[PDB]
């Protein structure tokens, strides 16, 4: 039935795995042990699991994910936890050398001698499965391996397989502020590849992140694991009418087919509320009109975008909690006849109804409160292109003189690929362009 | 190869649409039975009526 | 005997007959179980129309549940009634729709499609002689809009002598649920007007207005839409339900009610639409049962009727009460409303009475016509369906699908000599 | 840039078309 | 009924005789003592042990297999064991001399002078039976003790009894790793003599042990133990519809006779599965599918030989376990339809079905954990012949300058022999070739 499988490549993609799955088996009440112990006092679990975790004939419960990674250390770190009693070993490869923010060796020299051990595994995983949609690859547009291995990987995976949804989940770098100097020398190469070999992909980034909890959330020294939540969180929104049901269910390929109104414009803008803490959400009279509201202001998206500057062509609406149908169109009244909200002249309407029953849960030692209802969506604008247009201007002003490029050189690449990737990308950068002018 | 692969999927698609076309046809042709249906029926009148 | 089939199809239609089942057994006194515990006199006779007789009396539903999505089938099962059907009509797939017409009437309509028809074939030849079939499905959607127009295609290229009657829901601009709805419209308005008897609109956004502007509900949900639509098909079946004195069936509707077989659509409509505070403060008459079925305030349009003329219109009563009121209030209406109704064809209203009131309510009246009023939405459909398929936006996955974009012209051609036709009927002059 | 600007103006121009449109919009209101 | 005399020859023989019979005796509860001195707590022992053992008057069971070996230290080594009560010191006969890895005496010298005792030995232990099926002679090709002699011996056993089935299980030596340095001397004589004067042969190398070892089970430090126990398992495996029943019995000749399409051709391709440690057999839900599937992968084959070079005409199927026989026919379905498996244009279908209700059993202080069902497959195919290839032209890159053939000579034996053999092996392959070629 709508059963998918996760792929988590390098460090963040890991990372984000664990903490989906830890969410997952928290909102379940799936134990860390893999069994249900819980014979004296029983606290839910009777749902359908069988989306994300298998069950054996010993009422064992299986994780249907791809923990691979080329450092070692990662691994290692995962291994050592409270949870390594969950998933099995064979599931997390390990490796001796590793990319660490290239493309080079992670793409050639790195990336083709664990091929076929992944293949495999994969092709056991979508075995043991029945029905299958789409995949969930977390990677990162930083990392090294989260670039070549995820370019090289997903080449193959959308040519045995091109019948099924390829989905994408990675980090794009701020302008701002960055980790690395190379990011942007992964990224031009990362972005040809998903834009001409996937279906959609979504990014963000970690500024907006901070901002919105040093806003809401008022925290003064933030760590990765609030960032790691809120994925989860949108992660677990966006497939949420997959491991339930509701008045309207809402499943991958239904939201995917709309979301994509051309193949060369597949980059939503998603947006997750509320984004509050515990004290925001106690004395916060909270319905749907308001935080639908709050969704289309520029400072609750996670990137950093102005919405004003282009308009809307698709958007795609999703809820999970008690919603009430009311609010919703009263929402969509109020929004239609906003003049502030910009938009094509050739779509007056277009968003779906996702009426998801179960209530967003909590997690004990977490900052998200306990929420009514929860919100998310995914529109599509062209005052997005911007972000693409400082990457080529960096790519640009950093290639002029050919910075840190001998390296690449050295292990091998042919240097045409560098102006074919910005050729590549000041074409995008028109169509969206044109498609962002009306008559 | 995955080239060839949607040529093949086009085929059976086109295939598909020559199918709907045979159904369209077929009521067509359902349509017409039935007025004949009445014609003859109306000749039987007739000659009840002579 | 004259038996109805029953058919089903999307989610909102899955959800909108089980509520009409579920209704149904009620009003009739039949159990969760499945044996009979009514305890009226003509709910034994005529019982049989959509049930079938088995051991110990234990009748079943004739309805098949056509869908591409597992998950409404454990959804309707769970209910107090999804117990009582049928677990073979319940033929499903394992993709879903993805809200596309093209892809599900294409790739989920060859190897699905035979299970169906098998079924409803065994279902047609299980009893004597039938007279048609219902379908109550969705537009918006790949389950409903997709494969409901290919199986009364089917059903019509089998058994030509049969009624085709549905309660597709159209779109609207402001209350929409898909990017490509227009599209789908589009595409399943070329078989409603090609090999589809007749037609009736359905609005969510109408019933919404009225449920919160009469009834004044707190949280009104889907659930109050499919007792509100329940209600209506059973007030149009119980002509042929709970005979009385001047009964009537889908036919001599079909036929009276469409002028040309072009314009088959219509214009439902309940009378009895009040909030919870009146139902002890009211005075059951027939004046205001006229008036509150010839208002465009209680009809379930999301148009207005006034901006036309009247072509067709039907009122059939449920209760005890006379002939001369109907006929004098008719005549009235006929005389002031002048401007209303077309002068040409005189007499426009037709009066039918069941003597067999239903259950729980005793004074009951549907109100079905046909008036000029669905203009604006063809106009408003064409027009954004235009707007759409000027730089050919959201066509890549139909063209991936494999069907070409032609169909598209051949249907907004269509379109517009449907408009057309309508807009110079519309000013229908007496002469020169 | 040079072209930028240029794309700037055109954008200006665009927006000064959303402008006119607006404004027909509130005219039918 | 159903009895069977088993033959070991040489070290590996003995103690891979040792390990079948120590399986035997754990499966059925037999004690090492002989008898049943379980009289406070039973633990199962009602069946029918007389496929291999025998019942005496006092109830005493008596192990009816051929322990023949020259070099004396084995035949000390094993009797020096705790199981020494079990067999009896005449069938364990030592010698003077030995071979030790070489041919020409073991077959001349040594082999012509130990012959009336063997062949006495084993008419008694015939006549102490009623119904003989075959034959399980266990040797080696590398071990001089298990060639000459086992070629001498089966020479015999042939023309005097042609209508009894003789089988063959030795080790291959492996192209990579060796032991000794003259095995493909007796390799290449001891072919022709199992070629033209046995039924069917089974050939097994050490390297596919370790891999599948340090792969699966994931030890470090492997030793003969274990490698003697997969023997077992799959000498179990093979003969268990003789020691017990279930729904479609498959006796010797029930698979014997299939399972040799041509008289030349008759070396199958073995693979057991699932060969897992404890750990691997625990978080792992375990199907009919996924194990037939996973029997034709050439990471689990115990020969170094990619199945996708050449094709299939004739298979074996065998089970043991627990198994649905729904199962079965979607596994059957499933592979009848993979385009990676390769078949000859010719066959469309060919394999046994054996259900076996005993579930495989498990040893303490062994690797194998406790597995519901079992499975074993014996395939025919063309892409095995490389194995010939390379021991032809190792044999012909070694005898152009005659290596260690001097010894040979002086023990007396004729030189033109390696000639014939060598011709032999090339007509052998070209049949090979020949087969495998379609229209």
């Amino acid at each position: 039935m709508r059963e998918c499988i996760s792929i988590h490549v390098g460090q963040a993609g890991v990372q984000i795995g664990n903490a989906c799955w830890e969410l997952y088996c928290l909102e379940h009440g799936i134990q860390p042990d893999g069994q249900m112990p819980s014979d004296k006092t029983i606290g839910g679990g009777d749902d359908s699991f069988n989306t994300f975790f298998s069950e054996t004939g010993a009422g064992k419960h299986v994780p249907r994910a791809v923990f691979v990674d080329l450092e070692p250390t990662v691994v290692d770190e995962v291994r050592t936890g409270t949870y390594r009693q969950l998933f099995h070993p064979e599931q997390l490869i390990t490796g001796k050398e590793d990319a660490a923010n290239n493309y080079a060796r992670g793409h050639y020299t790195i990336g083709k001698e664990i091929v076929d051990l992944v293949l495999d595994r994969i092709r056991k995983l979508a075995d043991l499965c029945t029905g299958l949609q789409g995949f969930l690859i977390f990677h990162s547009f930083g990392g090294g391996t989260g670039s070549g291995f995820a370019s090289l990987l997903m080449e193959r995976l959308s040519v045995d397989y091109g019948k099924k949804s390829k989905l994408e989940f990675a980090i794009y770098p701020a302008p701002q502020v960055s980790t690395a100097v190379v990011e942007p020398y992964n990224s031009i190469l990362t972005t040809h590849t998903t834009l001409e070999h996937s279906d959609c992909a979504f990014m963000v980034d970690n500024e907006a992140i901070y901002d919105i909890c040093r806003r809401n959330l008022d925290i003064e020294r933030p760590t990765y694991t609030n960032l790691n939540r809120l994925i989860g969180q949108i992660v677990s929104s966006i497939t949420a009418s997959l491991r339930f049901d509701g008045a309207l269910n809402v499943d991958l390929t239904e939201f995917q087919t709309n979301l994509v109104p051309y193949p060369r414009i597949h980059f939503p803008l998603a947006t997750y509320a509320p984004v509050i803490s515990a004290e925001k959400a106690y004395h916060e009279q909270l319905s749907v009109a308001e935080i639908t509201n709050a969704c289309f202001e520029p400072a609750n998206q996670m990137v950093k975008c102005d919405p004003r500057h282009g308009k809307y062509m698709a958007c795609c609406m999703l809820y999970r909690g008690d919603v009430v149908p009311k609010d919703v169109n009263a929402a969509i009244a109020t929004i239609k006849t906003k003049r502030t909200i910009q938009f094509v002249d050739w779509c007056p309407t277009g968003f779906k109804v996702g009426i998801n029953y179960q209530p967003p849960t909590v997690v004990p030692g977490g900052d998200l409160a306990k929420v009514q209802r929860a919100v998310c969506m995914l529109s599509n604008t062209t005052a997005i292109a911007e972000a693409w247009a400082r990457l080529d201007h960096k790519f640009d002003l950093m290639y002029a003189k050919r910075a840190f490029v001998h390296w690449y050189v050295g292990e091998g690449m042919e240097e045409g690929e560098f102006s074919e990737a910005r050729e590549d990308l000041a074409a995008l950068e028109k169509d969206y362009e044109e498609v962002g002018v009306d008559s | 190869r995955r080239l060839q692969e949607e040529k093949a999927m086009k085929e059976l698609v086109e295939q598909v649409t020559e199918a709907q076309k045979n159904v369209k046809i077929v009521q067509t042709k359902l349509v017409k039975g039935r007025q004949q249906i009445v014609q003859e029926v109306i000749e039987e009148s007739r000659e009840l009526l002579q | 005997m004259r038996e109805i089939v029953h058919l089903q199809a999307g989610q909102c239609g899955n959800q909108i007959g089980a509520k009409f089942w579920e209704v149904i057994s009620d009003e009739h006194g039949i159990d969760p179980t499945g044996t009979y515990h009514g305890d009226s006199d003509l709910q034994l006779e005529r019982i049989n129309v959509y049930y079938n007789e088995a051991t110990g009396g234990k009748y079943v539903p004739r309805a098949v549940l056509v869908d591409l999505e597992p998950g409404t089938m454990d959804s309707v099962r769970s209910g107090p009634f999804g117990q009582i059907f049928r677990p073979d009509n319940f033929v499903f797939g394992q993709s879903g729709a993805g809200n596309n017409w093209a892809k599900g009437h294409y790739t989920e309509g060859a190897e699905l499609v035979d299970s169906v028809l098998d079924v409803v074939r065994k279902e047609a030849e299980s009893c004597d002689c039938l007279q048609g079939f219902q379908l109550t499905h969705s537009l918006g959607g790949g389950t409903g809009s997709g494969m409901g127009t290919l199986l009364i295609s089917k059903i019509r290229e089998e058994y030509p002598d049969r009624i085709m009657n549905t309660f597709s829901v159209v779109p609207s601009p402001k209350v929409s649920d898909t990017v490509v709805e227009p599209y789908n419209a589009t595409l399943s308005v070329h078989q409603l007007v090609e090999n589809t008897d007749e037609t009736y609109c359905i609005d969510n956004e109408a019933l919404y207005d009225i449920c919160f502007r009469t009834l004044k509900l707190t949280t009104p949900t889907y659930g109050d839409l499919n007792h509100l639509v329940s209600a209506t098909m059973s007030g149009v079946t119980t002509c042929l339900r709970f005979p009385g004195q001047l009964n009537a069936d889908l036919r001599k509707l079909a036929v009276n009610m469409v002028p040309f077989p072009r314009l088959h659509f219509f214009m439902p409509g309940f009378a009895p639409l009040t909030s919870r505070g009146s139902q002890q403060y009211r005075a059951l008459t027939v004046p205001e049962l006229t008036q509150q079925m010839f208002d465009a305030k209680n009809m379930m349009a999301a148009c207005d009727p006034r901006h036309g003329r009247y072509l067709t219109v039907a009122a059939v009563f449920r209760g005890r009460m006379s002939m001369k009121e109907v006929d004098e209030q008719m005549l009235n209406v006929q005389n002031k409303n002048s401007s209303y109704f077309v002068e040409w064809i005189p007499n426009n209203v037709k009066t039918a009475v069941c003597d067999i009131p239903p259950r729980g309510l005793k004074m009951s009246a549907t109100f079905i016509g046909n008036s000029t009023a669905i203009q604006e939405l063809f106009k408003r459909i064409s027009e954004q369906f235009t707007a759409m398929f000027r730089r050919k936006a959201f066509l890549h996955w139909y063209t991936g699908e494999g069907m070409d974009e032609m169909e598209f012209t051949e249907a907004e051609s269509n379109m517009n000599d449907l408009v057309s036709e309508y807009q110079q009927y519309q000013d229908a002059t007496a002469e020169e | 840039r040079a072209q930028e600007e240029m794309q700037h103006w055109l954008e200006l121009d665009q927006s000064r078309e959303r402008r006119l449109r607006a404004r027909q919009e509130a005219n039918r209101t």
